[PDB]
C-alpha cells in the first residue's frame, strides 16, 4: 500500500505510482523515432476508429520551436500539455541567448519538469513517453523520455502496443547498416516497421503519418512528409507485407 | 488657522474655538464648532488644515470611545493625549501628511487635577498652564502670563479669557466673529453661551 | 578610456589602456580593463566604472552556469547577454562593452554593444571616449586580413594616436591575444612607442 | 458656474444656471447641473464636471442599496459622510469637487451639507459655491426670511441666479429651479436668462446700470 | 528650515574622576515662539543617562522607542543595561532609518557597574559612535560649547569641581544662543546617588 | 523626457434630428503641418443603430472605439440579444473614460443614433468624463467656427418676427433630413477655408431606423 | 524615461497596381558621429510582408525578435495552418501596434515608427503606419522620420489618390523610390549612400533587392557660385 | 477510494477513474447531433423539460458570429468553459485582427482540461461540448470530451442514444458532403438524424433547437417557430 | 583625513589619522577609522563616518558566519565582493571609500572600493580628502619589494604629509601591519604630534560661584522594600 502519494517509497525500491504510469503508456499506439546520420524521422500511427473521421486533419506530431519534433503516446491530452510547456521553455532560451535551444539542453528542461512531479504531493505524474529529437549544429540526436523523468540517448527508440515488434525490427536495421542510413531512405522504413507492428493490433485500420528534420532535405527545419512522397512510402510497406 | 486658546484654571480647563470658517475667499459658515467631546471628561479642540481637521477629528473620538466601552472606565487625559500624539507622529513619516494642532483639555478625577496639553502637528506633547496654536498664540502667550495667578477661580478664568478675546479682535487682520466657550470641569462638560 | 578590438586571420587581439580618470584626478595609472568572463570570450570595459564592473559580474555568472549544464557558449551567445542587460536597464546604466572572442570554427569575432544596447558584429570596433579621435586613422590604414605580427603594430599605433589626443588615455597599453593556441598578455610601456 | 440652495420653512429652494464654459468660450448652454442622486436627493455640479457628475451617480448606488438593507432611505448626514471619505482618499492624488447635497428628511428636517475637494463637511443654512459665489451671496442674504412664502422663495431664487448671471463671466444661459419638499422635488421649469432679464427690469425698475 | 533648529536644545556632558556629568536646557520653541520653559530632555533608563537633542517631536518619539527596547533587554537577561551595550543600541536604532532618517543627536553618559569606569559617547544625525573620554556635546549651540568646555576643562576633575565647570560652561553658551537657555538643569552622576539641581540663570 | 499625448486634429458635428441623427466629420488627419492621410475615417458605425466618433488625438480615439465595440458583443452575450439603448450607452462610456482619468484621455466623443422614443439623439462628452444631451453640438478643432453658425440656423437663435422689433421669437424649425444634408456641407465648405486642420473628405453617416446610410462627399483639397 | 540614443533616418514607400515597394537606407547614426554603417532596417516577415522599422536601433532589435516569434506561434498545429492560416500584413500590423501602445501607456516607450507593407491573401494592397503614440493610419503613400515631408511630397505627386493606383505601373513606382532616396541623400545630414529595397508583388511574392547604390547625382554647378554672395 | 480515488491516482490499469466517471455526466444528459458539409455547419440539439410547467433547457450557446458551441451534460460546468472560448476569441479579434479558428481553439481548451487532472483538489469538467464554426480554413466540427481530446469529424453525437445517430450518419455520409450552398438540406438530414435518438419524446417545434453557420451566412440560432420549415 | 594602504613584499601595512571632523569644527581628536572585517583582514574607512562603520559591522558579521561555515580562515575577496554588491544596491546613496587590505594563505591583497561600486587594484592606494597629499610622497619614495621596517616608515611619513597640508587631517598615526603567516600587530599611537600645550592658569572655580535654584535627589537605584 504505497500508492497514497507519489513521494512515498517502498522497501523493494519501487514507487508504485510512477510504475503504474507505464501501464498508461502501453495503451498508446506505435510511435518510432529513427536516428539517422543526416537527421531524424519520426512517424506516428493515427488510428481511424470510425469512418466519420476526416483523415489527415489531425496531427499527433507537433513541433516545438522550428527544429525539434515531439511525438508522444499514452494520454493524448497529457502529452499536449507536456508539448505546450516545452514551447515556453524553448522560446525563453531564444530570447535570452538569441540562439534556438540545443537538443541536449532541451532534453534537460523537459526531464527536470517531469521529475518534479514526483517530489510534490500537489500534482499527479504524467503518463506519457514523449520522443523528441531534431538537427542542431552539433548534429542530429534522439531522446526517449520516460514518465519517470528519465532519459537516455537512443540509436532507435519506440513506444506503443507494437513496441516489442518495432524495437526488434530496429536492431535488424542497425545490423544492416553499422554506419547507419539516409533520412531520405528512412521515410520508406518507418512505413515498413509500423506495418509489422500492427499485426498484433490489426483489429482497426490506420493512416500513416511521417515527419522529418534533416539537414540534407528540409534544411534543418522540421517539416512534414507529404504529397507523392507520403503515398509512395505507404505503397513501399504494403509490398513488403505482401 | 484661527482662534484656539486654553487657560488652566485651578479646577478646570477653559477651551475656546473660532465660529468663523473660511474655505476659499468667502466666509461660508459662522456658527460652526471645531471641537468634539472624546469622553465625558475630556474635550478636544483642533485646528489646522482644511478637511484634514474634520475627518481626523472624528477618527480620535471613535478610537478612544472604542477603548472606553471595552473596559467600562474611561482613559485619563494623559493617556488620550499620548494616543493622539502617537497617531500624528506616524503621519509626518507617512505618505499623506496630516497637519492637526490640538489642545486636549480634561479633568482627571483620579489625579484630581485639571490637565491641559498642547500637541502640535509635528508630534510633541507638553503640559502647560496656558496654551495656544498658530496666529492667535503670538499675541496671547505674553498677555496671559501677565495677569495670571497659580490658583484662580472659574469665573476669574472666564473674565481673563474674555480679555484675551477682546484684544485679539483689534489686533488680528482676520475676523473670527467671537468664540464658542466650553468649560471642562469635574462636574461635567458644559458650554457657556456668553461670549 | 579607449577600448578597441580588431580581428585578424588566426584570431582577434584586444587592446585597452590603463589610465582611468574621475575628474582631472587619475585614480590608478595601471588599471586593467580587459576582463575574463569565460575562458576564450574576453571583454573590454569602457563607460561608467561602476556600471561596467557590475554588469560584467552578472554575465560571468550566467556564462559559467551555461558551461556547466550545456557546454561552452559561443561569442554570439555572450554578446546577446550583454545586450539583454543593457536593454532592460538602458534607463540608468551607461555601459558600452566590446565582446570579442574566439570561437573554434569562426576564429575571432567582435561584437560591440552601445549604451542603448544592441548587437553589431563588426570587422573592428572602437568605443570609449578617447577612441572617437582615431575613427579616421583605423579606417584608412585598416587592411582587411592581417598577420599576427602586423595586427599588434597596427593596434599599438592606433592606441598611440588615441593616447596623444585624450588626457583620459595614457599609461601602459595592455593587449590580450585570443587564438586557438591560447591566451597571451602583451604590454608596452610609453618609452617604447612615443619614439615612434 | 454658480450653485446655491437655502433653507426656509417650506423646504429647500435649489437653483442653478445652465451655462458652463471651457477655455474662454461657452462650451454648452443647456448644461444642467441638477444631478438626481435619488428622488429625495439633489447634488449640484460645480468644480470639475467629470468628477462631480460621476460620483454623484455612484452616490445614488449607495443610497439605493442602503435602502434595501435597512428598509428606510438614507439620512442627509449619512449620505454626505459617504461622499467625504471617497473624496478624501483622492486627496494628494488630485480631485475636484464642489457640491451641496440637499435633502429633506423627517428625522432631520431640511439639511444641506457642503462637501469640498479638501474634505470639509460643513452644515449651514445658506451655501453659495462657484466662480460667481460672491454675486450670489449678496442678493440672497439681503432678503432672507425664515418666515417666507413659497411664491416669494422662487422669485428670490431667480433674482440670485440673475445677479450671478449678470456679473460672473461664466454664469448665465438658463435657470432651473427645484423645490425640495419632504415628498421630494418638484420641477419648476427652465427659464432662459436672456428672456428673464427684460421682465425683471420691467417690474422692479432694477438694472439701472444697463441702458434702456 | 533645518529640522534640529525649530526648538533648539543642547546637551553637554563631561567626565571626571569617579563621576560623569550631563546637563541640558529646558526650552521647547516652535520657531520664534517659546512654548515651554520646562521640558526635561534627559531621561534615564536604569543607571545609563540618555540625552536627546535635535528636532522637537523626535525627542519625544525616540525616547519612548528606547523605552520599549530597554524593557526587552531587562525582562530577558535579568539585569539593568550597561553603558556600552546601550551606546551600541542607540547606534543600531538611529541607522534603522537612513531613508527618511531621524534628526536628533543623543549623548550617552554613564559609569559601568562591572568595572567602575566612566563611559561617554556622542552621536550625529545618521548615527555613529563618537568616542571620547574627555568630552562630547551635541545640540545646536554645540559649536559654542566645543570651545567653552575645552578652555575650562582640566583632566581628572573632582565631583563638585566638575559641577562648577559644567554649570558655567552651559550658562555662557546658552545666552549666546536664541534657541536654547531659559533655565538649565545639571546632573551630577556619581556611583551611588545622582543629584538633580536646577540652575538660576537668565531667562531673557 | 517623454510626453505621451499628441494631436491628430480633425472636427466633428452631431446634429440631432426629430426622426434621425447625423454624425459627420472630416477624414483629414494631420500631425502639425505635415498631412498624414487624406482619407482614413475618424467616424465609425458601432452596430445596432449607434454611431461613434472619438475625435481629438487618434491614438486614444482608436482604443476607446475598440472597447465600445467589445461592450456591444458582451451585451448580446450576457443579456440574451437585448438591444442596447443610446441612453444606456452614454453612461457605459463614461465609466470607460473615468477608469483611466489618473492617466488622462484626450478625445471628445460624440455618439448618436435613435432611442426608444424614435427621436434623434446626440450625447457629447468632455475628456475626463461627463456627458450631456443636446440637440446639436460640435467638437474638435474647427468647432467654434461651426457651432454659433449651427445654433443660428437650426435652432433659430436670436431670430424674431419682423416688424414687432423683438417681442416674439421666430417660430421654431421642424427638421427634415434634406434641409439638414445641404446644411452640413455648406457649413463645412466654409470651415475648410478658414481653418487649416479641416478639409479633404467628408463622411456623413446617417442613422435611420431602417438602416445606416453612408453618403461620402468630397470637399476642396485647399 | 526613454529618448533617442542610436537612430536610423527614414523609411519611404508607395503603392502600385499589383503591390507595394518599401525601402530604407542603411545607417546607424550615433548623433553627428556616423558610428555604424551597413545596418539594415528592412526586416522580412512571412514572404509577402516587409516590416521596416525606424527610430532607434536599440528598440528595433527587440521588435525584430517579436516578428520572428509571431511566425513561430502561427505556424503551430496543422500543415494547413501555415499554408493558408499564415500571417497577413493586417495581422502583423495589429501585433506591432498593440505592444507599442501599452508600452507608451506604462510610460516607457518603444521609440520607433513602423511601416508594414504587404499584400493580402485576398489580393489587395496594404500600406500602413503606427508609431510611439499609437496613432494608426493608412494612405496610398507613406513615410516616416524626416522623409515624412521630404520624400513623401515627391511620391504623393505621382499617385495622388487611390484610383490613380491602377494607372501607375511597377516601373514608374520603381523610378519614384530611387529618385526620392537621391533627394534624401542630398538634403538631409544623416543619410547613407547604401539602401535596401524590396518589392512585394502578389503574382511572384517577395523579391529583396539588397545594397543598391544611389547613382546619378549633380554636383556640376557648385563651381559657378562662390562665397555667401560677397566674395567671388 | 482504493485506486478509484481523487485526481492523483493510478490505478494498475493505466486509467484514471475520474475521467470515466465524468463521462457518465454526458450519458445522463440529453442527446445532441452535429453534422457538417464543406459550406455549412449545423447543430441539431434536443432540449429537455423538467416538467410541463417548467420550460426547456437551452442547449446551444453562441460564442461568436461565426462560432458556436452546444453543450451536453452539466450546465454549471459548461458555463466555465463557454465564458473561456468567447474570451480568447475577442482577444484574438483585438490583438491579431483575426477570427479565432475552431481547430486552434480545441488546442487551447485541451490544456484547460489537463491541469484540473494534473492538480490535487481538481476535478475534470462533466460537460462535453460540440464546437462548430466557419473560418478562413472552412467548416470544422470538434467533439470535446471530459478527457480533453479534441477530434475532427464529418458528423458525430454525444448524449444517450448517441450510437443510433451515428449509424444514420454512416449510411447517408457521402450524400451530405456533396450537398453544398443549400443549407436547408443539411438541416433536414440532421432532424432525421435525431429521429433515431428519441425516447418517444417526439420531434416538436420547441423541443428541437437548431443553430447553423455558413460561408455566406453568420452564426444564427433558430428556436421557437424558426424550426417549423424542417418540422 | 589621510588613510594610506601600501603593499610591500611580505605583507601590507595600513595607516590612518585619528582626527575625525564634522564641518569647520573638530568633533573628536580621538576615534579610529580602522575597523576589523576579520582578525587578519583589517580595513579603514573614510567619507561619511556612519556609513563606513555600519557597512564594516554589517558585512563583518557575515564574513565571520561564512568563515565558521567553511571552517576556514576568511579571504580578502570574500569581504571585498560582498561589499561591492551591497553598495551598488542603493546606487551610491551610501558613501563609502574603504581601503580593504589583508593577508591570507594565498597571498597579500589590497583593494580600494568607491561609493557607487567601483573597484581598482594597485600596490599603493589612498582614500580620504587628504588622499592627494599622501599620494605625492608615495609615488616618489616607493619602490618594488620593501622590508617591514621601511614599509612602516613610508606609511607614517605619508600620513604626516597629510597632516601638515590637509586641515582635516591630524592627530596620532595608527598602524596595523599584516604579514603572511604571522599574527597582525596593532601599533596605536606610533608617532604622536599635535600635543596640546599647558593652559596658562587653571580655571577651577570654588563652590557656589554659580547660582542654584533648588535641590532634589534623583534616585536611580531599583525599587526595594521601604
Amino acid at each position: 500500500g504505497y500508492d497514497l502519494s507519489n513521494s512515498v517509497f517502498s522497501p523493494d525500491g519501487r514507487n508504485f505510482q510512477v510504475e503504474y504510469a507505464v501501464k498508461a503508456v502501453e495503451n498508446g499506439t506505435t510511435s518510432i523515432g529513427i536516428k539517422c546520420n543526416d537527421g531524424v524521422v519520426f512517424a506516428v500511427e493515427k488510428l481511424i476508429t470510425s469512418k466519420l473521421l476526416v483523415p489527415q486533419k489531425n496531427v499527433k506530431i507537433q513541433v516545438v520551436d522550428r527544429h525539434i519534433g515531439c511525438v508522444y503516446s499514452g494520454l493524448i491530452p497529457d502529452g499536449r500539455h507536456l508539448v505546450n510547456r516545452g514551447r515556453e521553455e524553448a522560446a525563453s532560451f531564444k530570447k535570452l541567448y538569441k540562439t534556438p535551444i540545443p537538443i541536449p539542453a532541451f532534453a534537460d528542461r523537459l526531464g527536470q519538469y517531469v521529475q518534479a512531479h514526483t517530489l510534490y504531493n500537489s500534482v499527479r505524474p504524467f503518463g506519457v513517453s514523449t520522443i523528441f529529437g531534431g538537427v542542431d549544429k552539433n548534429g542530429a540526436h534522439l531522446y526517449m523520455l520516460e514518465p519517470s523523468g528519465s532519459y537516455w540517448g537512443y540509436k532507435g527508440a519506440a513506444t506503443g502496443k507494437g513496441r516489442q515488434s518495432a524495437k526488434a525490427e530496429l536492431e535488424k536495421l542497425v545490423d544492416h547498416h553499422p554506419e547507419g542510413l539516409s533520412a531520405r531512405e528512412a521515410v520508406k522504413q518507418a512505413a515498413k516497421i509500423i506495418y509489422l507492428a500492427h499485426e498484433d493490433n490489426k483489429e482497426k485500420d490506420f493512416e500513416l503519418e511521417i515527419s522529418w528534420c534533416s539537414l540534407s532535405e528540409t534544411n534543418g527545419l522540421h517539416k512534414f512528409v507529404k504529397g507523392d512522397l507520403l503515398q509512395e512510402a505507404i505503397d513501399f510497406a504494403q509490398k513488403e507485407i505482401n | 488657522m484661527d482662534i484656539i486658546l486654553g487657560i488652566r484654571v485651578q479646577d478646570s480647563v477653559i477651551l475656546a474655538s473660532s465660529k468663523a470658517v473660511t474655505r476659499g475667499i468667502s466666509v461660508l459658515k459662522d456658527s460652526d464648532d471645531k471641537t468634539r467631546q472624546l469622553s465625558p471628561h475630556t474635550l478636544m479642540s483642533f485646528a489646522g488644515e482644511a478637511g484634514d481637521t474634520v475627518q481626523f477629528a472624528e477618527y480620535i473620538q471613535a478610537n478612544i470611545q472604542l477603548y472606553s466601552i471595552r473596559e467600562d472606565y474611561e482613559l485619563s487625559p494623559q493617556a488620550v493625549s499620548s494616543f493622539v500624539r502617537q497617531e500624528l507622529a506616524k503621519s509626518i513619516r507617512s505618505r499623506r501628511p496630516y497637519q492637526v494642532n490640538v489642545l486636549i483639555g480634561g479633568y482627571d478625577k483620579k489625579k484630581n487635577k485639571p490637565e491641559l496639553y498642547q500637541i502640535d502637528y509635528l508630534g510633541t506633547k507638553v503640559e502647560l498652564p496656558y496654551g495656544a496654536h498658530g496666529y492667535s498664540g503670538f499675541y496671547t502667550f505674553s498677555l496671559l502670563d501677565h495677569h495670571y495667578r497659580p490658583d484662580m477661580t472659574t469665573e476669574e478664568g472666564l473674565d481673563l479669557l474674555k480679555l484675551c478675546v477682546q484684544e485679539l479682535e483689534k489686533r488680528m487682520p482676520m475676523d473670527f466673529k467671537g468664540v464658542i466657550v466650553k468649560i471642562v470641569d469635574k462636574d461635567g462638560i458644559r458650554q457657556v453661551d456668553d461670549f | 578610456t579607449s577600448i578597441m578590438a580588431v580581428t585578424f586571420k588566426d584570431g582577434v587581439i584586444l587592446g585597452a589602456d590603463s589610465r582611468t580618470t574621475t575628474g582631472a584626478y587619475i585614480a590608478n595609472r595601471v588599471t586593467d580593463k580587459l576582463t575574463r568572463v569565460h575562458d576564450k570570450i574576453w571583454c573590454c570595459r569602457s563607460g561608467s566604472a561602476a556600471d561596467t564592473q557590475a554588469i560584467a559580474d552578472i554575465v560571468q555568472y550566467h556564462l559559467e552556469l551555461y558551461t556547466s549544464q550545456y557546454g561552452t557558449p559561443s561569442t554570439e551567445t555572450a554578446a546577446s547577454v550583454f545586450k539583454e542587460l543593457c536593454y532592460e536597464n538602458k534607463d540608468n546604466l551607461t555601459a558600452g562593452i566590446i565582446v570579442a572572442g574566439y570561437d573554434d570554427k569562426n576564429k575571432g569575432e567582435v561584437y560591440t554593444i552601445p549604451l542603448g544596447g544592441s548587437v553589431h558584429k563588426l570587422p573592428y570596433a572602437i568605443a570609449g571616449s578617447g577612441s572617437t579621435f582615431i575613427y579616421g586613422y583605423c579606417d584608412k590604414n585598416f587592411r582587411e586580413n592581417m598577420s599576427k605580427e602586423e595586427t599588434v603594430d597596427f593596434i599599438k599605433h592606433s592606441l598611440s594616436q588615441a593616447i596623444k589626443w585624450d588626457g583620459s588615455s595614457g599609461g601602459v597599453i595592455r593587449m590580450v591575444v585570443l587564438t586557438a593556441a591560447g591566451v597571451e598578455r602583451l604590454i608596452f610601456y610609453p618609452d617604447e612607442y612615443e619614439q615612434l | 458656474t454658480t450653485t446655491l440652495a437655502f433653507r426656509f420653512q417650506g423646504g429647500i429652494i435649489v437653483a442653478v444656471d445652465s451655462r458652463a464654459t471651457a477655455g474662454n468660450w461657452v462650451a454648452s448652454q443647456t448644461v444642467k447641473k441638477v444631478i438626481e442622486i435619488n428622488p429625495f436627493l439633489l447634488g449640484t455640479m460645480a468644480g470639475g464636471a467629470a468628477d462631480c457628475q460621476f460620483w454623484e451617480t455612484w452616490l445614488g448606488s449607495q443610497c439605493r442599496l442602503h435602502e434595501l438593507r435597512e428598509k428606510e432611505r438614507i439620512s442627509v448626514a449619512a449620505a454626505s459622510k459617504i461622499l467625504s471619505n471617497l473624496v478624501y482618499q483622492y486627496k494628494g492624488a488630485g480631485l475636484s469637487m464642489g457640491t451641496m447635497i440637499c435633502g429633506y428628511t423627517r428625522k432631520e428636517g431640511p439639511t444641506i451639507y457642503y462637501v469640498d475637494s479638501d474634505g470639509t463637511r460643513l452644515k449651514g443654512d445658506i451655501f453659495c459655491v462657484g466662480s460667481g459665489q460672491t454675486f450670489a451671496y449678496g442678493v440672497l442674504d439681503s432678503n432672507y426670511k425664515w418666515d417666507l412664502s413659497v411664491e416669494d422663495a422662487l422669485y428670490l431664487g431667480k433674482r440670485s441666479i440673475l445677479a450671478a448671471a449678470h456679473r460672473d463671466a461664466y454664469s448665465g444661459g438658463s435657470v432651473n429651479l427645484y423645490h425640495v419638499t419632504e415628498d421630494g422635488w418638484i420641477y419648476h421649469g427652465n427659464h432662459d436668462v436672456g428672456e428673464l432679464f427684460w421682465k425683471v427690469k420691467e417690474e422692479e425698475g432694477s438694472f439701472n446700470n444697463v441702458i434702456g | 528650515s533645518d529640522p534640529s533648529s525649530i526648538n533648539g536644545g543642547i546637551v553637554v556632558a563631561m567626565t571626571g574622576k569617579d563621576c560623569v556629568a550631563i546637563a541640558c536646557d529646558l526650552r521647547l520653541g516652535s520657531q520664534s515662539l517659546g512654548v515651554s520653559n520646562k521640558f526635561e530632555k534627559i531621561f534615564h533608563y536604569g543607571h545609563v543617562f540618555l540625552g536627546i537633542t535635535g528636532l522637537a517631536t523626535d525627542v519625544t518619539t525616540l525616547n519612548e522607542m528606547f523605552r520599549y527596547k530597554t524593557n526587552l533587554y531587562k525582562l530577558k537577561e535579568e539585569r539593568a543595561i550597561e553603558p556600552e551595550t546601550f551606546t551600541q543600541l542607540v547606534s543600531s536604532s538611529l541607522y534603522e532609518r537612513r531613508f527618511g532618517p531621524y534628526f536628533v543627536g543623543p549623548v550617552v553618559a554613564g559609569i559601568n557597574s562591572k568595572s567602575g569606569k566612566p563611559f561617554i559617547a556622542g552621536f550625529d544625525l545618521i548615527g555613529c559612535i563618537d568616542e571620547a573620554k574627555d568630552f562630547i556635546v551635541s545640540g545646536t549651540a554645540s559649536d559654542q560649547l566645543f570651545g567653552m568646555c575645552e578652555s575650562l576643562y582640566e583632566p581628572n576633575l573632582e565631583p563638585e569641581d566638575l559641577f562648577e565647570t559644567i554649570s558655567q560652561a552651559l550658562l555662557n553658551a546658552a545666552d549666546r544662543d536664541a534657541l536654547s537657555g531659559w533655565g538649565a538643569v545639571v546632573y551630577i552622576i556619581k556611583k551611588d546617588e545622582v543629584v538633580k539641581r536646577y540652575l538660576k540663570m537668565r531667562q531673557d | 523626457q517623454f510626453n505621451p499625448y499628441g494631436d491628430n486634429g480633425g472636427t466633428i458635428l452631431g446634429i440631432a434630428g426629430e426622426d434621425f441623427a447625423v454624425l459627420a466629420g472630416d477624414t483629414r488627419n494631420i500631425t502639425d503641418y505635415s498631412i498624414n492621410s487624406r482619407y482614413e475615417p475618424k467616424v465609425f458605425d458601432c452596430g445596432d443603430n449607434i454611431v461613434m466618433s472619438a475625435n481629438g488625438f487618434a491614438a486614444d480615439g482608436d482604443a476607446l472605439v475598440k472597447r465600445f465595440k467589445n461592450s456591444v458583443k458582451w451585451y448580446h452575450f450576457d443579456h440574451n440579444d437585448k438591444k442596447l439603448s443610446i441612453n444606456s450607452a452614454a453612461r457605459n462610456i463614461q465609466h470607460l473614460l473615468y477608469g483611466k482619468r489618473f492617466f488622462p484621455y484626450y478625445v471628445h466623443t460624440i455618439i448618436a443614433g435613435l432611442d426608444e422614443d424614435g427621436k434623434g439623439a446626440v450625447y457629447s462628452f468632455d475628456p475626463v468624463g461627463s456627458y450631456e444631451r443636446e440637440q446639436c453640438r460640435a467638437g474638435g478643432a474647427a468647432a467654434s467656427l461651426i457651432m454659433p453658425f449651427l445654433d443660428n440656423q437650426v435652432n433659430f437663435k436670436n431670430q424674431y418676427e419682423p416688424g414687432t422689433n423683438g417681442k416674439v421669437k421666430k417660430p421654431l424649425k421642424y427638421l427634415s433630413v434634406e434641409e439638414v444634408i445641404k446644411l452640413v456641407r455648406d457649413s463645412f465648405t466654409s470651415a475648410t477655408e478658414r481653418h487649416i486642420q479641416v478639409g479633404d473628405g467628408l463622411e456623413i453617416l446617417i442613422v435611420t431606423k431602417d438602416g445606416v446610410r453612408k453618403e461620402f462627399y468630397e470637399l476642396k483639397r485647399d | 524615461t526613454q529618448q533617442p540614443i542610436v537612430t536610423g533616418t527614414s523609411v519611404i514607400s508607395m503603392k502600385y497596381d499589383n503591390g507595394v515597394i518599401i525601402a530604407a537606407d542603411n545607417l546607424g547614426s550615433y548623433g553627428s558621429l556616423l558610428r555604424f554603417n551597413g545596418v539594415e532596417r528592412l526586416i522580412p516577415v512571412g514572404d509577402n510582408t516587409v516590416v521596416g522599422i525606424s527610430g532607434d536601433i536599440s528598440d528595433m532589435q527587440h521588435i525584430e525578435r517579436l516578428l520572428k516569434d509571431l511566425v513561430t506561434e502561427n505556424a503551430y498545429d496543422n500543415p494547413l495552418a501555415d499554408a493558408e492560416e499564415a500571417l497577413e500584413p493586417s495581422y502583423i500590423f495589429e501585433y506591432l501596434a498593440t505592444v507599442m501602445y501599452q508600452r507608451r501607456s506604462k510610460m516607457n516607450p518603444l521609440w520607433n515608427a513602423i511601416i508594414v507593407a504587404g499584400v493580402q491573401s485576398n489580393g489587395d494592397q496594404f500600406l500602413r503606419y503606427v508609431n510611439l503614440l499609437g496613432v494608426t493610419y493608412s494612405s496610398p503613400t507613406l513615410a516616416t522620420g524626416f522623409g515624412a515631408h521630404m520624400a513623401n511630397p515627391l511620391l504623393r505627386k505621382v499617385v495622388d489618390r487611390e484610383s490613380d493606383i491602377p494607372k501607375t505601373t511597377v516601373q514608374v513606382a520603381e523610378e519614384a523610390i530611387v529618385n526620392a532616396m537621391r533627394v534624401l541623400y542630398y538634403r538631409d545630414a544623416r543619410s547613407s549612400r547604401n539602401f535596401s529595397l524590396a518589392i512585394i508583388d502578389k503574382n511572384t511574392g517577395l523579391t529583396f533587392k539588397k545594397n543598391l547604390q544611389v547613382e546619378n547625382m549633380k554636383w556640376d554647378f557648385a563651381k559657378d557660385i562662390k562665397g555667401y554672395g560677397t566674395q567671388k | 477510494n482504493n485506486y478509484d480515488g481523487d485526481t492523483v491516482t493510478f490505478s494498475p490499469t493505466g486509467r484514471l477513474f475520474q475521467v470515466e466517471y465524468a463521462l457518465e455526466a454526458i450519458k445522463q444528459g440529453s442527446v445532441t447531433v452535429g453534422l457538417r458539409s464543406n459550406t455549412h455547419a449545423v447543430l441539431v440539439a434536443l432540449k429537455r423539460n423538467a416538467d410541463e410547467l417548467s420550460s426547456y433547457q437551452k442547449k446551444i450557446i453562441k460564442c461568436d458570429e461565426h462560432m458556436g458551441l452546444s453543450l451536453a451534460g452539466l450546465a454549471p460546468d459548461a458555463r466555465v468553459l463557454s465564458n473561456y472560448l468567447r474570451q480568447q476569441c475577442n482577444y484574438s479579434s483585438l490583438v491579431f485582427n483575426r477570427k479565432l479558428a475552431v481547430e486552434r481553439a480545441g488546442h487551447l481548451l485541451c490544456d484547460k482540461a489537463q491541469k484540473n487532472t494534473q492538480s490535487y483538489g481538481g476535478r475534470p469538467y462533466g460537460v462535453g461540448l460540440l464546437i462548430i464554426g466557419y473560418d478562413k480554413s472552412g467548416a470544422h466540427l470538434l467533439e470535446f470530451q471530459p478527457s480533453g481530446n479534441v477530434t475532427e469529424l464529418y458528423g458525430t453525437a454525444i448524449g444517450a442514444r448517441s450510437q443510433g445517430a451515428k449509424t444514420y450518419l454512416e449510411r447517408t455520409l457521402d450524400t451530405f458532403i456533396k450537398i453544398d450552398g443549400n443549407p436547408d438540406e443539411l438541416i433536414k438530414a440532421g432532424v432525421e438524424a435525431i429521429s433515431q435518438s428519441l425516447r418517444d419524446e417526439s420531434l416538436t417545434v420547441d423541443n428541437l433547437s437548431i443553430a447553423i453557420v455558413g460561408k455566406d451566412t453568420p452564426f444564427t440560432i433558430y428556436d421557437g417557430e424558426a424550426v417549423a420549415k424542417y418540422i | 583625513t589621510t588613510i594610506v594602504g601600501v603593499k610591500f613584499n611580505n605583507g601590507v601595512v595600513i595607516a590612518a589619522d585619528t582626527r575625525s571632523t564634522q564641518g569647520p569644527i573638530v568633533a573628536d581628536k580621538n576615534c579610529a577609522k580602522l575597523h576589523r572585517i576579520s582578525p587578519k583582514i583589517w580595513c579603514a574607512g573614510a567619507g561619511t563616518a556612519a556609513d563606513t562603520e555600519a557597512v564594516t559591522q554589517l558585512i563583518g558579521s557575515n564574513i565571520e558566519l561564512h568563515s565558521l561555515y567553511t571552517s576556514r580562515e576568511p579571504r580578502v575577496v570574500s569581504a571585498l565582493q560582498m561589499l561591492k554588491q551591497h553598495l551598488f544596491k542603493y546606487q551610491g546613496h551610501i558613501g563609502a571609500y574603504l581601503i580593504v587590505a589583508g593577508v591570507d594563505p594565498t597571498g597579500s591583497h589590497l583593494f580600494s572600493i568607491h561609493a557607487h561600486g567601483s573597484t581598482d587594484v594597485g600596490y599603493y592606494l589612498s582614500l580620504g580628502s587628504g588622499s592627494l597629499a599622501a599620494m605625492a610622497v608615495l609615488e616618489s619614495h616607493w619602490k618594488q619589494d620593501l622590508t617591514k621596517e621601511e614599509a612602516i616608515k613610508l606609511a607614517s611619513d605619508a600620513i604626516q604629509a597629510g597632516i601638515w597640508n590637509d586641515l582635516g587631517s591630524g592627530s596620532n598615526v595608527d598602524v596595523c601591519v599584516m604579514e603572511i603567516g604571522k599574527d597582525a600587530e596593532y601599533l596605536r599611537n606610533y608617532l604622536t604630534p599635535n600635543v596640546r600645550e599647558e593652559k596658562q592658569k587653571s580655571y577651577k572655580f570654588p563652590r557656589g560661584t554659580t547660582a542654584v535654584l533648588k535641590e532634589s535627589i534623583v534616585n536611580i537605584c531599583d525599587i526595594q522594600e521601604e
